[PDB]
């Protein structure tokens, strides 16, 4: 299982990513293997143990 | 032949890009800083900002043309699948119940088999009647009316 | 009462000149259509059965096409459309 | 790339019932592209797209 | 909706539209205020246009052998007839691929 | 927790004192966003020539109940009431009020000066009557629904004369008919329809249930429930079945039952404690 | 052993009002006080150019017509969120080590993220407002062709 | 094999042979349900005609 | 009295389990005292939760249980919270049911569904903590419904016919899901609950307006219609002026009928305890407000 | 690729748009065939009756 | 769908056509051309 808080908590590099269709459309579709996805400000990932 | 002739009527939806010219200084905005309003609750806090922006026409007659551009899908069939009035229609029988069962059984209409609330609330207002395609290879299934 | 140079493709036509401006890059990767990707409706009819007067019949084909001698083809009980891909579609 | 700025969801049935139209059409005009069609500005749009 | 030019045409800019929801299958009546309206010229105009339509299997034969604009002429035989597509569309939009 | 409205019209002096002057005054709106247009501002986006008093009733119970308490300018704020708080609210129907007693929330039956209209919509608020005229109204007016179907021999129109009027404390109400031009609008015949088959299924079905049950612990209340069912029948009759039909018919009763809901359970929404020569206002806790 | 090779963000992009061409079509003035208004009026002066007729002929006497413009309101909103956790790690900092620190910064860097993203919300509105005003003041081609 | 009635314009454009369309990119997909509907069921109409 | 709750493990708890506990905030999780601190062993339905005790037993041993969201969670330490009446609340459902603004929820003992899975998630070696279904009202009073039918339907049937009554009645589809009933026993709550509402339609029965009974006959000689085609073949299986008129007697009559309905429907109807209004774009959570 | 071989098409709505263009003498082996000609990846002329 | 014909009669009108006399479909009383999509054996095989 991916630990995706580590992720949002480490410092990211900044890449202009981007491609031809939708950021979600490509994720509802399937595109990526794994993903991860919350609506909103989220406190799980302030939380150490 | 019946004896009369029968004239369609269809609707066919079209996906399009516009291209739309405007004047310079055509209409003033005028808009104030954000204001923000609070909403606390136990797991988060929402805050709602607004904006309240307006806008004064200064065109003597017409400052902007919009333009249909380019087309490049039909959003309908453009079939020939005609209107289901039963549907339209739910509330109408014959008079006599061997006459209306085989008039549904001769147009393929599914008569209702048991009440349940959904058909009492079609009945009454409407719903969702007619169901999603099985396949749907081609697109949405065009309102072909009849007169 | 301050201007700031910025730089953006100009049209010229006509003694004016106008600015052009892709707003698609305003729009990317969110939920909100883009407003100038409007939807169209148009309406289309089309008779079927109709008869024709054999008082005033004519033909302006019979060097193209010619059928046979049947009563199915004198009256129009039928009639033929598109799809939206170019195949025939038959309607009775 | 000539669908990407529809979809914004996972594709609706008449979004999915257009992308295979596209598909289709596409696929049999350009099954064999260079012994088909031999114009210089063609096939340069063609590499460019 | 009788009123002036004026009054009349941007009247039809501003609720003389249509609305269908996109997705289902079929056109049912969208919920209020959901998505974009759906501009309707012939609403405006109150005409219905012609699509290219015919009665027997020859004519629409011919017109897919005539591969140079044949869709556009509406000629006919003995109580047999094709009705011309006005508006070049057909073509039009099978240009896209 | 507050909602700003925005009118899309033009108002004016006397427009916004009229607005105003309903100053502490119910409103309800479908659904609570931050921010609203006036079209979702009370009862006028559901009514239609077709439908008739009894949907108003259960959409109103669906509907988010809504406080409002200023006008800004082009903007009106609105405040949902909480439970347990107490708040300030205004008299705005007919009857008078009187401290500990519960209301209710009712569409208008009777009305001018309420009237904001803009562009051919207008204000129209719901009515604050105590739960007993709540009842009452709910059930004359269903009453008169079966008058209705007759409605052509002499004692059932002086019966529905007599419905038509109800007397509360120190007012007087001359309550509509439910039926225009002799057709009695749709889910109104439909509630009572509803309501009647569900008492002519349970007269059959309650026979065959009873001996059903009666195989099991026997008792005193089957008893008297089939000799109930014995004189039912005698004073009725003097005017094996497939598991399909059976089920049928009691998923029929179940569902006729479930549309009936609405109007049986009148729920409170306030309560007031305050006696007022100043009756147009008064201060209420909140329930709901 | 397990290999991460790295942590990617999306540097979006940014967008403004009065940096794109749309705002030539427009005229922006900032009004702080415009929630006390409930109404915008506008004068005009549209002084009419006319000819000089023949004998007799009638012609118009007015000069200056002064027509009166009304604003049309359009506000816009967008709703930005934080959690308790945040706001606990915000404002309440722990003197203690490190990690507290990681914390403060976290929470320091998502209200940030989430202000700059607000305020690109609100620019985007207000390029989506004007043009929504603008298509639906501006008539198609042919009739303004045939004007 | 094949009825001697068979409409001679559905060889005229790219069809399925089997006399009967299941380009499934069309259908809900993980639907099996919906899928095994669109291709045996002869209640409900076919697709492409 | 408690508006916190503290609930610890005796287990030692691995990091997974952590993380699990962690992603499990804002969910909902009965509590059988409402009581300061409670042991592992008592949360959760896994307690009470004896298959060969069916559906119905459950029901009524979970809707007297109480209700509490999650919180703080950490190591070995869990924090319940107990929602008060009135206040705007995150929860988080857990069930595949599909949550549309503006529902009413209501709490349940859980179906079964297609993926056949049942996750066996957080078993503590023996203790699994099973979460009840959070369910919007149709849904919830469909089961109730669908409930008393078959006990009221099953009885004095061989077990023959009852195949195909269950095997059709047991399968319940809500906006387009598949669940089914997953123990249909009769038990002695069920026969005291048939015994209600067999006492009330016998009172619907009799204390009815004696124009109801044919009011349907007097508008099916008025109208011809779908619904009314219906509703006379319902009565068709056992198939003017009145001389006097009252209306003081139909209003005590018609008072008593809605006493007896009402005591006939919440026989179905369920106590809601959550009413929605939020909705995430992927129904894995909603804001609610709270009704006790 | 497919084909179909031996089809028989309605007489009752029988039609011609190639009088102008070939003639067959009147015999039922040409009004009913029971051949289908085709082409090999040559261009020779194939049978398959 | 490939070239095939019911007849020897079509086949020597389709030898006979021009560039893109494939494509076309047409029909006799009882005989019939179904039409290829692709150029194929046009011009795609030989192209020289």
């Amino acid at each position: 299982m991916e630990n995706w808080s580590a992720l949002e908590l480490l410092p990211k590099v900044g890449i202009p990513t981007d491609f031809l269709t939708h950021v979600k459309t490509s994720a509802g579709e399937e595109m990526f293997e794994a993903l991860r996805i919350y609506y909103g400000d989220d406190p799980e990932r302030y939380n150490i143990h | 032949h019946p004896g009369f002739a029968l004239t369609a009527v269809r609707t066919d939806t079209f996906e399009v890009d516009m291209l739309l010219y405007s004047g310079k200084s055509c209409t003033s905005v005028i808009i104030n800083n954000p204001i923000v309003t609070k909403e606390e609750r136990d797991i988060s806090t929402t805050y709602h900002v607004t904006q309240n922006i307006n806008t004064v026409d200064m065109g003597l007659g017409y400052t902007s043309n919009t333009c249909v551009a380019y087309v490049n899908r039909v959003r309908t069939d453009m079939g020939v699948r005609v209107q289901d009035l039963f549907r339209v229609f739910p509330m109408n029988v014959y008079r006599h119940d061997e006459v209306d069962r085989w008039i549904r059984h001769a147009a393929g209409v599914e008569r209702p088999q048991l009440l349940d609330t959904e058909t009492i609330s079609m009945l009454t207002f409407g719903s969702m009647s007619e169901r999603n395609a099985a396949a749907t290879v081609h697109g949405q299934k065009a309102a072909c009316e009849l007169i | 009462h301050s201007l700031t140079p910025l730089s953006m493709d100009v049209i010229r036509l006509g003694e004016k000149t106008v600015i052009m401006e892709n707003l698609r890059r305003v729009y990317k990767n969110t939920d909100t259509k883009d407003p100038l990707e409007r939807n169209v409706d148009l309406t289309f009819f089309f008779p079927v059965g109709l008869y024709l007067p054999e008082d005033r019949g004519y033909t302006t084909v019979e060097s193209k096409v010619k059928l046979n001698d049947t009563v199915r083809n004198a009256l129009p009980t039928t009639a033929y459309l598109l799809n939206r891909d170019r195949a025939v579609q038959k309607i009775d | 790339v000539e669908n990407a700025t529809l979809a914004r969801q996972a594709l609706n049935r008449i979004q999915r019932s257009n992308i295979l139209q596209s598909f289709k059409a596409k696929m049999l005009a350009t099954l064999f592209l260079l012994n088909r069609t031999r114009d210089r500005d063609y096939v340069l749009k063609f590499l460019t797209r | 909706a009788n009123k002036t030019l004026f009054k009349t045409i941007d009247e039809y800019l501003l609720r003389a539209k249509d609305c269908i929801r996109g997705d289902t299958d079929t056109q049912y009546v969208c919920v209020e205020g959901t998505e974009q309206l759906i501009e309707n010229p012939c609403r405006l105009t109150q005409e219905a246009l012609p699509i290219l339509s015919t009665t027997t299997l020859a004519l629409m034969e011919t017109k897919l052998k005539g591969g140079a604009g044949a869709f556009a002429t509406s000629e006919t035989h003995f109580g047999n007839y094709v009705v011309g597509e006005i508006i070049p569309l057909q073509q039009s939009m099978l240009f896209n691929s | 927790a507050n909602i700003f409205c925005t009118f899309d019209h033009k108002l004016s002096i006397a427009d916004v004192g009229k607005l105003t002057k309903l100053v502490a005054a119910v409103v309800p709106i479908p659904q609570r966003l931050h921010l609203i247009k006036h079209y979702q501002l009370g009862l006028h986006q559901f009514v239609d020539h077709t439908r008739g008093y009894v949907r108003l009733r259960g959409l109103l119970r669906n509907m988010t109940l809504t406080l409002m308490r200023r006008v800004e300018g082009n903007q009106i704020l609105l405040h949902v009431p909480t439970h347990g708080l107490l708040y300030t609210v205004l008299n705005t129907g007919p009857v008078t009020w009187e401290k500990g007693d519960a209301l209710c929330v009712l569409p208008p039956l009777f009305h001018r000066e309420n009237l904001l209209t803009l562009g051919q919509w207008e204000l129209v608020l719901p009515w604050i009557v105590p739960m007993p005229l709540a009842l009452e109204i709910n059930q004359r007016l269903l009453i008169m629904g079966l008058f209705s179907l007759d409605r052509s021999y002499e004692e059932v129109k002086a019966a529905v004369q007599q419905l038509q009027t109800i007397t509360f404390r120190d007012a007087t109400f001359t309550i509509p008919d439910p039926v225009i031009d002799q057709h009695l609008l749709i889910d109104m015949k439909t509630a009572c329809l509803s309501m009647s088959m569900v008492a002519n299924l349970a007269s059959e079905l309650t026979m065959t249930y009873v001996r059903k049950l009666a195989l099991e612990d026997s008792s005193m209340l089957l008893v008297k429930c089939q000799e109930l069912l014995m004189r039912l029948d005698r004073e009725r009759s003097v005017g094996h079945v497939s598991p399909d039909d059976e089920i049928a018919r009691l998923s029929a009763l179940f569902v006729m039952l479930r549309q009936l809901d609405d109007l049986i359970r009148e729920q409170v929404v306030f309560t007031v404690c305050d006696v007022s020569p100043d009756n147009k206002s008064a201060t209420c806790i909140f329930k709901g | 052993f397990e290999a991460i090779f790295g942590t990617f963000c999306n540097r979006l992009e940014w967008v403004y009002f009065l940096t794109s061409g749309l705002a030539a079509a427009a005229h922006a003035i900032k009004f702080h006080d415009l929630n006390k208004l409930t109404t915008g009026k506008m004068l005009f002066h549209v002084q009419v150019p006319r000819v000089a007729s023949g004998a007799g002929l009638p012609t118009s006497r007015q000069t200056t017509i002064m027509v009166t413009k009304y604003s049309e309101k359009s506000p816009i909103t967008i709703p930005f969120e934080l959690s308790a956790a945040c706001l606990t790690y915000l404002r309440e900092t722990f003197e203690g080590t490190i990690l507290d620190k990681i914390l403060n910064v976290e929470a320091m860097h998502t209200v940030l993220r989430a202000l700059k993203n607000t305020a690109d919300a609100m620019e985007r509105g207000l390029i989506h407002s004007f043009l929504q005003t603008l298509l639906r003041k501006a008539p198609p081609y042919f009739v303004v062709q045939t004007l | 094999l094949t009825p001697v009635t068979m409409d001679v314009n559905y060889f005229k454009i790219p069809n399925n042979p089997r006399g009967r369309a299941s380009c499934m990119l069309a259908v809900d997909p993980y639907d099996t349900e919906a899928a095994t509907k669109a291709i045996y069921d002869h209640r409900e109409a076919d697709a492409q005609t």
